[PDB]
């Protein structure tokens, strides 16, 4: 408690989603970047659904959507290597939805 | 469970609730007791540490009927395919035998290729979310129909009828959903299936692991 | 910021820290007693009413009586495009006017349409990560950079440090790029990581928005 926030996330690859209910742990009241978070999303994709960097690079689309505590959503293209140079609070992420489509 | 009802407390005494923890992550699944020392669940529910709760109805309360047992072994099928979610089956060897009673007792598995015909009505139970917005603290259940294989072949490209079951009518909002993975497809008091995967919307049909296809491995793994 | 040096105390009194719940998250530039200029992406997904605009700061990890704190009254965007990182500039009007003194001064902007060619020597600055190895910076950091056009777009001003791994990093978004005493850039994004030594850092091109800026602050 008070050490980690548990951010729910889902992974869909090619329209198929496993029906577990999973959470990504972030240090509570910490700050992170889009590089940190993108790397976490890529590691989740590989470990849980075997999605490789090569599969992301060659996918039709590969995104993840952050739902923020203030209700706004932001889509991040996993195929891009450009990252805005800001920091955001770990407490401000409510949900992450990862969606990869190979075609 | 989408479109279901709260179960009558302790009417599904084989049900297991799984809390899975790994470095910087956690997961929740269902499962079912198949012997005093073994719980069957989905392979994608695996993690570094797994706590098994049996005898539960409200998993958010400390109920006197609950037994909490850690998984000594978490045996994913050796050919589990995380990419396609195939061979999606796991055996949990419990650290101790359960205390068997009216609230905790195993469920039978099917015979060698025990017939499961399309149109058969089965029950799926679990503690998964009931919508995009709400979960549940208590066990819920829904009745679903086995489909002909064609209903899953177009929408799920890696669906294999030899190893998986197609469940649920596409025009109903009755389905298993997030957190129900690993729970049983119960048909005529026999666990024919394991909740595995489906569409991210929760719209049916969905794919269950066909238990009868993995009976040899199950037996070899439990003895 | 990565591979830079501490700024002299209050050497850049137009420098601003944007903070939420005590944490610096982006930089900004004071462009009028009641107007601050930052990157649009810095406020795209935050509660603007909780943003604190801190002027006159040097070392964010110590108590400094020189500091002046304001809230964000309203914001002005110029067609920010989150998908392509175009028009990454925002103006935050404060709930009051700063006291102009030795620690708090208003920056100066170039003229509309001014484009800087390859080789112009600029200074970047900010309180962002020191490379993530030393964590976030306490003392405002500065770095000598050079404007480059290669591996970049006409819609950005891009800088590189030749010969070593140095550049802006996370937390430097919104901070000014200073060339010839004028604010020509607002830190926008990096490629692949901080201080790669292969890709330039990209700044919003202040000079292409000057007309717009004036219609807000004058």
């Amino acid at each position: 408690a008070k050490e980690m926030q548990n951010v729910p996330y889902t992974i869909a690859v090619d329209g198929i989603m496993a029906f577990n209910q999973s959470y990504l742990n972030l240090p509570k009241d910490s700050q992170l970047s889009y590089l940190d978070l993108g790397n976490k999303v890529k590691a989740l994709l590989y470990d849980e659904r075997g999605v490789t960097p090569e599969k992301i690079r060659n996918a039709k689309s590969a995104v993840y959507t952050i739902t923020w505590k203030d209700g706004s959503k932001k889509e991040v293209d996993l195929k891009k290597d450009s990252y805005t140079a800001n920091l955001f609070d770990s407490n401000s992420i409510k949900q992450i939805d990862i969606n990869v489509k190979t075609k | 469970i989408i479109g279901g009802r709260e179960s009558r407390p302790h009417s599904r005494p084989y049900m297991a609730y799984l809390q899975i923890q790994s470095p910087a992550g956690q997961s929740r699944c269902g499962g079912f007791l198949v012997r005093e020392d073994f719980v069957l669940t989905a392979a994608h529910c695996w993690g570094s540490n797994i706590n098994v709760t049996l005898g539960a109805h409200n998993i958010q309360r400390r109920e006197n009927t609950q037994q909490h047992i850690t998984a000594r072994r978490a045996i994913r099928h050796p050919q589990y395919n995380q990419r396609t979610i195939q061979n999606d089956i796991m055996l949990l060897q419990l650290s101790r035998r359960v205390r068997r009673n009216r609230n905790v007792n195993p469920v039978a598995l099917p015979r060698a290729q025990e017939g499961l015909r399309p149109g058969t009505l089965c029950t799926v139970a679990g503690w998964g979310r009931v919508s995009m917005r709400r979960g549940t603290d208590t066990l819920r259940e829904v009745q679903l129909r086995v489909q002909r294989d064609r209903q899953c072949l177009r929408i799920f490209g890696s669906y294999d009828p030899r190893r998986q079951i197609c469940v649920g009518d596409r025009r109903e909002r009755k389905a298993a959903f997030k957190g129900d993975s690993g729970g049983p497809l119960l048909c005529n008091n026999v666990a024919h299936g394991i909740v595995s995967y489906g569409k991210s919307s929760g719209v049916p049909p969905e794919v269950f692991t066909r238990v009868s296809s993995f009976l040899p491995w199950i037996r070899t793994t439990m003895r | 910021i990565v591979g830079g040096r501490r700024a002299r105390p209050h050497a850049w009194p137009f420098m601003v820290s944007l903070q939420l719940r005590g944490g610096h998250f982006c930089g900004a530039t004071l462009i009028a007693p009641n107007f601050v200029m930052s990157a649009a992406h810095c406020v795209a997904n935050v509660n603007v009413r909780a943003v604190r605009v801190v002027l006159g700061a040097h070392n964010l990890s110590r108590r400094e009586p020189t500091r002046q704190v304001f809230a964000v009254q309203r914001i002005f965007e110029n067609g920010y495009d989150p998908v392509n990182l175009l028009n990454d500039i925002v103006i935050l009007q404060l709930n009051g006017s700063a006291t102009i003194n030795a620690n708090v001064q208003v920056a100066q902007l170039p003229a509309q349409g001014r484009r800087l060619g390859n080789g112009v020597q600029c200074l970047a600055m900010g309180w962002g990560l020191l490379g993530r190895n030393r964590g976030i910076a306490s003392v405002l950091q500065e770095l000598n950079v050079t404007v480059v056009t290669s591996l970049c777009r006409r819609s950005n001003v891009c800088t590189l440090v030749r010969g070593r791994q140095a550049g802006v990093c996370f937390g430097d978004s919104g901070s000014p790029l200073v060339c010839n005493g004028l604010i020509h850039g607002i830190a926008s994004f990096v490629r692949g990581g901080c201080a790669s030594g292969l890709y330039p850092d990209a700044f919003a091109p202040v000079a292409q928005f000057v007309n717009w800026i004036d219609s807000i602050i004058q």
